């Protein structure tokens, strides 16, 4: 929210940069790792950002409250003013944990719930990952390398979907003038990708309802979500009926 | 009934024999004939261990402290939510909450008169007081009817 | 889990607005969100018209030939409920939001009126064979309105089709109505 | 009659242009996507934290910013602040400079 | 207890009244028109309409009762949510399917907290009410009605 | 049955093949039970009846001795019939039947609280027919007295 | 339902699945609870509907005209339960989720009441010829949902016409219906 970055510079695919926060400064890095994980008791990426492993202390429990009390500011060195900060343990449970009131510089500690003590956990902040399409029209691809659209007559779009490869439970939102409908993304149940134990990683393609004139229905992609997601394409199907045929 | 449990006073620390989901669920109260108090968490009383208690606080003017389970339905234990990994332990605690309102509702039904094997009533040999005159046949009678009745026709 | 041990039914009219879905080809809804997803907004909400449309049309079982409405207490006003789908046995036309007599200029009642009344039924109340009229109607005429697919509407004309026959003999099998002894004029002329 | 058009990949990006004028590959918004050549759209990598070096204004309000890159073994990041020079490495520990 | 969430009753004069439990279905919710010798379930669709979420307003008089009832009877023969393989697995399906079960389960809980209760002696408490019906007693410790003091006077 | 008793059924006697009213996930929560004012007993599967369908049971033993009989549901609290372990595929129909089995115990218990005696309309008590068996003699002046108490004024 | 091996009861709506894939050149499956995608539950949920369908009609074996229904022993209602499809033969219309009576305005019963009912029975019990004809038009059904082809359905429609042709024919054979001595009315005629 206030976070502001300064000497963004990469090397190779790693990129070091620097950031202030209205509290602190820190350097921070992107890797572009591809099927590997920053620690290795994790599962997969955790897509969560500011991320780090902090190992819980032991004495870190209280029989009175039942809770396992950790501090933002003792673990990470810093602090913070606004954001989801989730916990992720080495199964895959994934807490959010947003602060008690008035940022987390007044209040940073979090309370978690049952015993935890060394468990090695990911701490880090949630991030919102947003697309919205464009308007769903008629494209020309015509003969001087630019595509062209008609809009001569209405089009009443009927459905649209959404190809992805594996994702990580993203939603899709329609919106227009008036309403605003949305559908989730996820792993079909009955799938041999979705077992208990393990994480959901749900290929396969998604169709939803988009009901309206093209003009006005907006489709969006929103994630804020710890899981990786990844769509391919999209598509759409819908009454033309032109009045006028174009010479 | 598994869900209510009644200890005498005279000791500091007392057990659970119940589980529960959550801490909040369980109530601790002082509980004597003529008055009943309940007991605030941390300031009255404190958990020594899962299963055990601490009372802080006196427990004079009480014949009885009482533990009892209350789950809240309005509240869920388990939150599940996308982008967290789904486990059998947390559909199996979803399922525990719902089992446990019940238990505590055939109990609460065991603490009034319920039906007993073919119908009717029972009270487990304990006396109803207070109660009203009956106006009609049908209607029960008061101990006091039959003393007046009776004990004119007695004396 | 062995499904012969079980018996356990669902929800009648979420399997109505998932059969409808399933006409154009569309994966079945978990739950009636209506907020969510506009599928279940446009599907139930066609979905309670045709079944409006149906039982408005009068059948043997939705009549009730001896209905009675009171006239209030104080003043004879009648509320003339959205709910009737249509008031027979006499004229009477919905003047101003109260029942009107319409052969007597007359809106205040002193006493309750007999009337033959349809009142509007849940879906879940009706005949398996009109239900099933209901469910195919309405995914048809919503595969016009939203999808509107070519193949889809000839086939689900055809269905629609033979649904209606079902419910006639069921009228006429609930009705056994006759033209000798059950008709109300021939019998009085059967008489020797 | 029914028609459908399919977009076949995302790799697109952004459009300030008209709707009519667009491409069907180009969206209106996009935030922390990373749209790679084999998957159309992705959520972008997370950012690791590493290291905390002080307070805000630490660093000067409007500093200079030069990285050193010589080694595998040694890298310098250095930064001019104001009224001050200051070193550090990729690894977040800092050098004192005299 | 007296914190019964599920089963309220208002006075009637009122054409509105607010619901203050929450509900999965319409059709879980149940008002009635109560007096003390006739009650009658008032039905959806034409004797009442819902203003809002939480408020309902009634289409018909109210002459002829004392008290307007809305009380909370889940049905757990019709699910809210049912799953079917090859559909998308939605947490807000698990978190209803569980809240269903507890609507029963607390609907249990609060029926029998209204009935009546033993204090804290350990003996029942009949609050200054008189008990009707009750069958004549036949074993020698069941409770007894006039019908049987009667014959023995 | 009626409206707010689902699980409960008594049929009155004359005929061999009787109806099970309701929704059940297992045959052993079905009891079958011949009952009569002054004793009741228990009926065992395929020896005493046998299931005819899904919905409909016939008894094989003599109804002599009995008024009615009772078809009630029994879902074991204790014993899951879907058991969830990690490693396993999620299937909508262990999902539907957990669901369903928490579901059915909350309205046996819902039953069982209804079946105790409730307040009536009026504002007092309702025995509803049902004698009160048990019950401890009274002793302060407000209390509710057993046939006890009454035979034993009655000798003086 | 089969009472004298479970296994027929299974074994059988396997086959009946197992043959609507088929119908639109799908591999055949194994095991159909291990193996949940979206084509063979969609599969079921037809067969399902197709099931209940087709006997609703009302046939000569699922027909009973001596049927009686119990209303309780207290109470005197009788609960209305899904598997009935269709009860005629009197004017009960399913009120309130009971047994009602229309023609005397109440809802309890003072003792058994005999009524011609159908029953939802179980696919695996059906005549053979039935069972065929539930196959084919399901399968009919679910090739137009989701594949819709088009020389499929063709071939689909003479299959299920020719199927329904059995049905008719063994409909018929079962109950050898006369004219002369099995009609209602004539049979007091010849009488001389």
């Amino acid at each position: 929210d206030g976070v502001e970055v300064m000497a963004a510079n990469c090397i190779n695919s790693t990129m070091y940069m620097l950031m202030r926060n209205g509290y602190n400064v820190w350097i921070a890095a992107v890797d572009f790792k591809k099927e590997s994980t920053d620690f290795p008791f994790e599962p997969y990426r955790f897509h969560v950002d500011a991320k780090r492993s902090y190992h819980i202390s032991e004495t870190a429990y209280d029989i009175e409250t039942n809770q396992t009390v950790v501090n933002v500011k003792d673990i990470y060195g810093a602090s913070f003013a606004k954001g989801t900060v989730a916990i992720c343990e080495s199964d895959g449970k994934i807490t959010e944990y947003e602060p008690t009131g008035n940022s987390w510089d007044s209040t940073p500690d979090i309370r978690i719930s049952g015993d935890v003590s060394g468990k090695n956990i990911v701490i880090g902040f949630l991030y919102d990952f947003q697309y919205v399409f464009s308007r769903f029209l008629i494209k020309q691809e015509q003969n001087d390398g630019t595509t062209s659209t008609e809009d001569s007559g209405r089009l009443q779009l009927r459905r649209a979907w959404v190809n992805y490869q594996n994702t990580g439970a993203f939603t899709v939102s329609v919106d227009n003038g008036s309403r605003e409908f949305n559908y989730l993304v996820n792993a079909r149940v009955g799938s041999t990708g979705l077992r208990l134990g393990q994480k959901a990683t749900t290929t396969g393609q998604y169709r939803f309802p988009v009901t309206g004139n093209a003009l006005y229905q907006k489709v969006s992609l929103s994630s804020f979500n710890a899981s990786p997601v990844s769509i391919i394409g999209c598509g759409w199907e819908g009454n033309y009926s032109r009045r006028a045929n174009g010479i | 009934i598994k869900t209510v449990i009644q200890y005498p006073v005279g000791t500091t620390e007392f057990d659970i024999p119940f589980d529960y989901l959550s801490r909040k669920f369980v109530r601790v109260s002082l509980v004597s004939d003529d008055n009943r108090r309940l007991l605030s968490n941390i300031t009255e009383y404190r958990y020594v261990s899962k299963t055990r208690v601490k009372l802080l606080v006196a427990t004079t003017g009480f014949d009885r402290v009482e533990i009892r389970r209350f789950t809240s339905a309005s509240e869920r234990i388990v939150d599940f939510s996308d982008g967290s990994v789904l486990r059998a332990n947390d559909l199996n605690v979803s399922q525990l909450q719902s089992a446990h309102i019940a238990e505590e509702a055939r109990d609460a039904a065991l603490l009034a008169m319920p039906e007993d094997d073919a119908g009717n009533l029972d009270a487990r040999n304990r006396k109803i007081v207070r109660l009203a005159p009956g106006e009609a046949g049908t209607d029960a009678i008061n101990k006091n009817q039959l003393d007046t009745t009776l004990g004119e026709a007695g004396g | 889990m062995n499904m012969q041990d079980a018996y356990f039914g669902s929800a009648a009219e979420l399997d109505a607005v998932n059969e409808m879905l399933a006409a154009i080809g569309e994966s079945p809804v978990t739950t009636l969100d209506e907020d969510g997803s506009a599928d279940v907004a446009n599907a139930r909400r066609i979905l309670n018209r045709i079944n409006r449309q149906i039982q408005s049309k009068g059948w043997a079982f939705n009549i009730n030939e001896s209905a009675t409405l009171t006239p209030d207490a104080s003043t004879g006003l009648i509320p003339f409920r959205p709910a009737y789908l249509s008031i027979l046995g006499g004229q009477y036309i919905n003047r101003g939001g109260w029942v009107y007599d319409k052969s007597t200029g007359t809106d205040t009642f002193s006493g309750p009126i007999t009337v033959t009344l349809i009142t509007l039924q849940d879906y879940d109340e009706m005949p398996e064979c009109f239900r099933q009229w209901i469910v195919t109607k309405a995914s048809r005429q919503f595969n016009s309105r939203f999808f509107g697919a070519e193949d889809v509407e000839n086939s689900l004309a055809q269905e629609e089709m033979e649904a209606r026959m079902a419910c006639n003999e069921y009228e006429m099998d609930f009705g056994q109505y006759n033209m000798l002894d059950g008709d109300a004029y021939v019998q009085g002329l059967i008489g020797r | 009659a029914l028609v459908s058009q399919s977009i076949k990949n995302l790799k697109g990006g952004i459009s300030q242009q008209p709707e009519i004028l667009r491409y069907p590959e180009q969206g209106t918004l996009q935030v922390n996507g990373w749209s790679s050549e084999t998957e159309g759209l992705q959520k972008r990598p997370p950012m690791v934290f590493i290291k905390s070096l002080g307070p805000r204004g630490y660093l000067g309000e409007d500093p200079y910013i030069h990285l050193i890159n010589r080694d595998e073994y040694e890298q310098y990041y250095a930064v001019f602040t104001g009224n001050d020079v200051r070193v550090f490495d990729l690894s977040g520990y800092e050098y004192q400079v005299r």
